[PDB]
Order: structure tokens, then sequence, then C-alpha cells
RNA sequence: GAAAUUGUUGAAAGGGAAGGGCAUUUGAUCAGACAUGG
RNA sequence: GGAAUACUGCCAGCUGGGACUGAGGACUGCGACGUAAGUCAAGGAUGCUGGCAUAAUGGUUAUAUGCCGCCCGUCUUGAAA
RNA sequence: GCCCUGAAAAUGGAUGGCGCUCAAGCGUGUUACCUAUACUCUACCGUCAGGGUUGAUAUGAUGCCCUGACGAGUAGGCAGGCGUGGAGGUCAGUGACGAAGCCUAGACCGUAAGGUCGGGUCGAACGGCCUCUAGUGCAGAUCUUGGUGGUAGUAGCAAAUA
RNA sequence: UUGGCGGAAAGGCCUUGGGUGCUUGCUGGCGAAUUGCAAUGUCAUUUUGCGUGGGGAUAAAUCAUUUGUAUACGACUUAGA
């Protein structure tokens, strides 16, 4: 109980985009340990959270969370696509993100 | 999958190392590259020196001080290859970069910290045998880098220290693998083997 | 208090300001269609302001509703108010800007009696 | 008048719905959810806890045990999409479980005496089964987590 | 007693212009509710 | 000599995972399953549970971040010029 | 065939850049993958078309309802609308218990022209609807008249003895 | 706490000796619910202002004045208890 994590780590790389136009509506996530679209199929539909600090407390907390979910895979190397209730801020390209194991249809 | 990754520059091909190290920064991973002076470039030394001179001719004509800066140190020759592969003028660019350090030799904390290689940028895996190449240290020196010998001196001093260290290590790992031997074949050991351990 | 309506969808909630109304004081924000021969806005080059056009039109079904769900009706006095006697679930009253403070207390009491929503109570409210 | 008056006004009659065609058919749970099976809870208060599945209630949920004396989780509702089914499984033969249902949990602070006694009834039998297999108790007392290295899409459970 | 233009106060940004578009973080500000036995 | 397999194609063959949508508003239509009364996935979503109150949420606004965005008007085959 | 010679120009510099040598190069083959305002399916706005329906039965027949298709645009044509001075008619319209006007990174309606509201300031008149009427809508014209900036506390204020 | 080693940016490393908590090596006795079927539920490290108790320490630079090794003005360089 050194470890308590029940999510897989991921990184927020980019919005969906062509060379010169981006689409903030979809985000591209690289899930740790996932190297192929075949592997990434496991994570589709799972929930993600981006988790951040703020100065103003809300429900007596300075931690905040943006939720979303993995929607399809992306390209040939396990990258995955994700939509969020809001839209990841963009300063967060490179930030860590958390990919849960539910909804589980193990 | 590590807070900081430390790469041994040795036997690595600049551009391919630069390519991987740059993607690493843009994805959030801190990198420090050491031993930048034993980095290679493919194709023999005369061509690479020549190239560096073509780069030397470029300066702002009216004020050479505002025109391109020609960095001669191996670490910094590498930093140039990398920088060109990152949108270094945007905010996100500067952030990516700030996650990265380059050194000639391997200066302390890193000296007692593990280093990794990057196979897809490793020359011996990459260059076809017979193909001529260039040591970055030798190249720098010839275009004005001052500290080849200083870093050489420091490295041998370091390497002596590292040997002693590695020798204690091995000796210790003897005692362990020895004194293990008894437990190594014990009922618990047979159980672990049943589950692959 | 109001009928049912589907989700009110706006479509384009931002203003549409005249091109370069942010550039010279002389040029008011009020929409004005660019006519210039080279104009990037008129020719619609990526990157510039959108212009108003009919595709942005609101759903007939939700058009003119205020967030409460009622069309607003402007209302000068008690007789005016009472045209919405039957249509309580549908219109809400907004009292003219130029109605005196006391005549507002009267329209207000009466609205209340009749169950008619007032959109700008607290008119010239004393207190 | 401040404004002319509309010439129309809509009906204030609210209409009735169309006779909708959506019948409630029963949820058929995935093959691995079989009573007695150990579950890892993925979310909520007892996330991490490894728990014994007992019964599929009529509001789609899973009746869960623990047992309490083993890891502090009481008899409880859990949702099937927030669970991993391990392949490890205890027999659930000598365990009552008939009375437990939706209205059992119905919200009508304290803790009911029945709840506390049912916990002991169900647990005693479960613990008696759990013990016949070495390290099962301990297994269930211990929380689940991902270690560096784990790949969910690979691991067996 | 408008605008240009100006002083002071308050808030904010600013590594060779500023301004704009889509998007969201953060801060500020504003809403829509409306009723159930005591 | 007797097989198998590949390849290509067909099935009004059976199934798992993920994503967007849910327009309509009594009933009329075409059907399906039933021995039957009835049932239904058949001319557009329902059901069960929960969460929010000086709040969940939405509008606006400022700023940051990603990508993108040359000065309008004019004559002109051609204007950021 | 690839490669080498043949192969000389002026600021420093361009396979787009980095850099790449069993390529990240050249020829060829095979899969997978990324992505347009295009294609497919669905919602909504409008346009056009076809169709139904005041038969007695509350509130729009230039209406209501059903169905299919379609949407680029300079010069230019037509349509439906937004807004201004004044005029006939009407709301027995608003108003000194505050008209008009002005200010307001406050609110609401409209695709838009615009409309509406709150608060502040103000002081005498003003508006909606059906019509009528034009000296009726500005960014430009080295446009007119006025007013104001940066330039800038800058150029300067040094001939003629003190 | 006993020794040592580390200057490339050592600012860290190895060591000796006890003390103290824990020890899932192993065997027991208790506890956990109602946070109600997920949602906000582990606290990290930076600055900066204040609060207490201890140890500590007790200056200068600028303007003005002055030199002319200096100087368009600033700047430079001297001198003054």
């Amino acid at each position: 109980a050194e470890s308590h994590r029940l999510y897989v780590k991921g990184k927020h790389l980019s919005y969906q985009r062509s060379k010169r136009v981006n689409n903030p509506n979809v985000s591209l996530i690289k899930i740790e340990g996932v190297a192929t679209p075949q592997d990434a199929q496991f994570y589709l539909g799972k929930r993600i959270a981006y988790v951040y600090r703020a100065s103003k407390e809300v429900r007596g907390s300075k931690i905040r969370v943006m939720w979303g979910k993995v929607t399809r895979t992306h390209g040939n190397s396990g990258v995955v696509r994700a939509t969020f209730r809001n839209n990841l801020p963009a300063k967060t390209f490179g930030a860590s993100v958390r990919i849960f194991l539910y909804p589980s249809n193990i | 999958v590590e807070p900081v990754v430390v790469i041994d520059g040795k036997g690595h091909l600049v551009g391919r190392l630069a390519s991987v190290v740059a993607k690493q920064l843009l994805n959030g991973q801190k990198i420090v590259v050491v031993r930048a002076e034993e980095l290679n470039i493919s194709g023999e030394f005369f061509r690479n020196k020549l190239k560096y001179h073509d780069f030397l001719r470029k300066a702002t004509a009216f004020n050479k001080t505002r025109g391109p800066f020609h960095f001669r140190a191996p670490s910094r020759i590498f930093y140039k290859a990398l920088r060109g592969m990152v949108s270094h003028k945007t905010a996100r660019g500067k952030a990516a970069l700030e996650r990265l350090k380059v050194f000639e030799g391997i200066p302390p904390p890193y000296d007692k910290k593990k280093r990794v290689v990057v196979p897809q940028a490793l020359r011996v895996l990459r260059l076809k045998p017979g193909r001529k190449y260039t040591t970055l240290g030798k190249l720098s020196t010839s275009v004005g880098w001052k500290y080849e010998d200083v870093v050489a001196k420091l490295e041998a001093k370091r390497k002596v220290s590292s040997a002693e260290y590695y020798a204690k290590k091995r000796a210790f790992t003897k005692k362990v693998a020895s004194a293990n031997a008894t437990a190594a074949e014990s009922d618990v050991a047979k159980q672990l083997a049943a589950l692959g351990y | 208090a109001s009928l049912p309506h589907p989700k009110i969808v706006k479509k384009h909630t931002k203003k549409f300001k005249r091109h370069h109304s942010d550039r010279y004081h002389r040029v008011a924000e009020n929409w004005r269609k660019q006519k210039g021969i080279d104009s990037v806005v008129r020719r619609r080059f990526r990157g510039n302001i959108s212009q108003p056009k009919i595709g942005y039109g609101s759903n007939k079904k939700t058009k003119f509703l205020s967030p409460s769900g009622h069309k607003t009706f402007l209302v000068a006095n008690v007789k005016d108010l009472e045209t919405l006697t039957m249509h309580t679930k549908t219109y809400a009253a907004e009292i003219a800007h130029n109605i005196s403070a006391k005549n507002r207390v009267v329209i207000l009491a009466r609205a209340k009696a009749l169950g008619i929503k007032v959109t700008n109570p607290k008119g010239r409210l004393a207190l | 008048s401040a404004q002319k008056a509309p010439k129309w006004y809509p009906s204030e009659d609210v209409a009735a719905l169309k006779k909708t065609r959506k019948a409630a058919r029963p949820q058929k749970l995935r093959a691995s959810l079989v009573p007695g099976t150990v579950l890892i809870l993925l979310a909520g208060r007892f996330r991490g806890k490894r728990v014994v599945y007992l019964k599929h209630l009529e509001d789609n949920t899973l009746l869960i045990s623990g047992p309490f004396k083993v890891n502090g989780v009481p008899l409880r509702r859990v949702n099937a999409r927030y669970v991993i089914a391990t392949s490890t499984k205890v027999s659930v033969e000598g365990v009552n479980v008939e009375k437990f249902n939706v209205e059992y949990f119905a919200k009508e602070k304290e803790i009911k005496a029945e709840r506390v006694e049912d916990q002991k009834v169900v647990d005693k039998a479960l613990i008696a089964e759990i013990k016949k297999t070495p390290l099962l108790k301990q297994y269930l007392s211990a929380s689940f987590s991902l270690k560096n290295g784990d790949k969910p899409h690979m691991l067996k459970f």
C-alpha cells in the first residue's frame, strides 16, 4: 500500500489537427504501455481525468478535475483519441492524465 | 516512465538522437544528455568540418553580433540540432526545451546516476559497416572548442573512480549470489519457480 | 410557469462586429457588410471574422424565448398588461423604461394578481 | 400602448406523448460474473477492495460482500461496470442470500440491527469457505493497485 | 454636456508592433429557476 | 490414389468492445411472435438510480496556451504591395 | 543504371527547416495509418417544388399541416426587412412621483440592419401600430466646417563688441 | 555517533557504534458498514508576509562637496570625521 493507483498513466500530446489547423474538440492521448492500435482498443470508452490545482477552494479543495473519455484509437502506435466535458486547456500539452479501468467490460 | 532520463551520448548519431530527444521533451519527459563529445556524425570528418565552415560564413552583414551564433562546443552543436526540431519560438517550445540539459563529459549528480542508450540512434546499430563517420569532440576542437583535454582529463579521473565503484559492486554482488545459494534451492524457491519466479 | 419547448440552442452567441471597429474609433461596432474589392473579410479568407447569414437562424420553435421560456411583451400600463391575461405560460411582461415609479407598483400588484410574469420587477424600486 | 399586441398567441394546451415503444428487457451479465467470484472494485468508497460477488439484484446491481470481518466492506450494492471479475472464486453454496433485494436496501445516521445481524449470518459461512484455501483470506484483506509495470490490457486477473 | 484627446485612481498584460479567429484553463461578473408537508 | 489447406466468393449464420444521435408527441400504417388471451426491438427513448444549492451548470468579459489571421478603399488580367 | 569530371558572380541561406548515408537518398513492390467547407447518415435555418386542409364547429387562409430536393459569387437584377425628419388615423399611449438625450468589458430578443431592459446622469417633452411623405442611413471623395493628437517640453529663443 | 572519500557544477557518498519506532518471517484477539451503485475522498513544493524561543551579528551606497589620469549630459577617476 505504497502504491494506490487504479489508473493507467497517460500524457496529453495534442488536439486533433492537420498541419495548420487544429481541432480543440478532440484530444490526443498517449497511454503508458500501449504500443499498438490493437492494444489501445482495450482502453476505448474508459474514463480519463486531467487533474489540476487552483488557488480558490471550492468544495473545500484546491484540486480540480476535468473528466472525459477515450473515444477511438489514433494511428499505428497506440495513441488514442479523447473527448472531455470541457476541452483540455492546451497549456497542458505534455501534462499527465489519468486513464481509468472503468467502465469495465472485462 | 522516469522523472529524468539520462542518455550517454556516446556512439549515437546526432540527428537521430536529436529527433528522439526532441519528441521526448514535447511529450513532457525530462532529459539530460551527457558525454556529448563522443557523439557521432555519419560521413567522414573532412565533410563535416566543411559543413561547419559553410555555417561559419553566415553572419548578419551589418553587425555580425546580431547574425547567427556559431556554437563550437559538442554539447551545443547538439543543442542546435535539437533546437531546429522544436518550435522553439512558441511558449510550448521554450517549455519543451527547459526540460533538457546537455553536457560534455558527465559532470556530477549524473555521474552516480544510471545512463541509457537510444538504440534507434546508436551508430553501431544504425550505420552500415564500412561507412565513414566523425567524432563530435574532434570536430568541435577543430572549429575552436577549447576544452577537449580538460574534459579528457576529467573523464579518466572519473573512470578510475567508477571502476573502483563497479568493482565493490561486483564483489558485493558475489556475496549476495553466493550466500543466496543455500536459499536458492529451498522449498520456497521451488514454489516460486512454479509460478515463474 | 412556461410551456415546454425543446432545448433552446443559440447557434452563434457572439456579436458580429463590423470589420475594423476595433481598429478606428470612427467605425462603429454595428454590423456592416464589407463591399471592398480586395477585402479579406468579404472574400472569406481563413482567419477573419464570420459574417451574419441566414444559416444561423434560430429554431422557429425556440426563437424569441427568453431563458425563462416566455416571449417578452413590452407593457406601458395596466391595460397593456392585461392583454396577457390568457397567455401567462407564454408571454412575460416587461415594463417600459418610461413608466413612473408609482405606476410601476400598480402594474406589479396587478401582474401578481393575474399570475403574469414580470421580467423587470425592481423597476424604480424604493429600498 | 407600448407595443402592439400579437395577432396570434399559441395554444397553452400541453400535448400528451406518443405511445412510446421501449420495453424493459433484462440485462444479461458477462460470463465472468458468476456468484462467488472475487471482484476488484474500481471506484467509489471501497475502490481497491477485493470483494465476493453474491447475487444479481433486480435493479441491475451486484450484491457484494467482502466479508466485513475480512476487510471491512459490508454487504452492499456495487455496479457491474465498475468491477473487474478475477478468476478466483469461492463456493457460495451454503450462503443464504434469498432475502436480499432492492427494497432491502430501500432508503426509508443509524445502522439497523438487521443489517448487522445479516452481515454475521452471511459472513460466518463465507469465511468458513474462504479459509479452505491458503492465502485467500490475506488476499482479500489486501487492497489492489497497479504497480509500475502493470498493463491492464495484458494482465490476467 | 457625446467623440477624438487628457490627469488621477483601480485591475491586468507586455523578450523587434498592436489588433483578430476557433477552443478551453484561470480570475472577474451575470443569470435561470420555484415549490412541500411543518 | 484419397485427403487437407491456401486463395477468392456467398449466408435473409451466431456473437463481444467503442463512439455520435434520440428529431417526433393521443390513436390510425406494414408487420412479427404466440394455440390462445396477449406480447413486441413493427410509422424517431425509455426505464432504474444518483448529484447540485450562497451550488452543478450556462452567458459574458480579461488573460494565458495550441493552431490559424498581411490594410482598408480604389482602378486593374494581376494589390499586402 | 547510380556515382564522378565537364559545372564561373556578386549581403549570409536554404531538398520549407532540422538533419539523414543497409537513409530520412534513387528504382520497384506490399500493407497499415493521418487529413478538406468533398462523400454517407442525422438535427436545425432558408429557398424552390408538389400535396393536404376553415365542411358546421375561438386565438393568424397572404395561414396551418405533409413530403422531396437544393444553398459559391464580383458587375448587376429582383425580393423581404432594419433605421431617420415631417404628415393623416388610432392606442382616451409614456411623462416633472421624471419626457428626450447621454454614459455603462450589466441583462434579454433577432442570422443581421436593429429592438428591448436595468443602473447612473439629466430636465420637458415623447412613443407603438395602420398609413402618407422625403433635403432619409458614411470610412473614405489630396471631401466641407469645427475640434484633437503623436511629433515635443522637441526645433529653437546664437547677426548688430558688454 | 567513529572513520574516511568526493571540487567538473564536489554539496553527495561509503563507514563504525549503540539508542528509538516499525517489521507482512510466523501464530492469535478486536476494528471497519449508513461516504447508501461512480462523480471532489493520498499531499507534493515554491515563494512571501506575518507569530512565538534560542543562538547570532552591530554597515554602507547614493546626492551634495572635491580631483582632472575622465567627460557632450549621464558616466569615469580622486579627496574629505
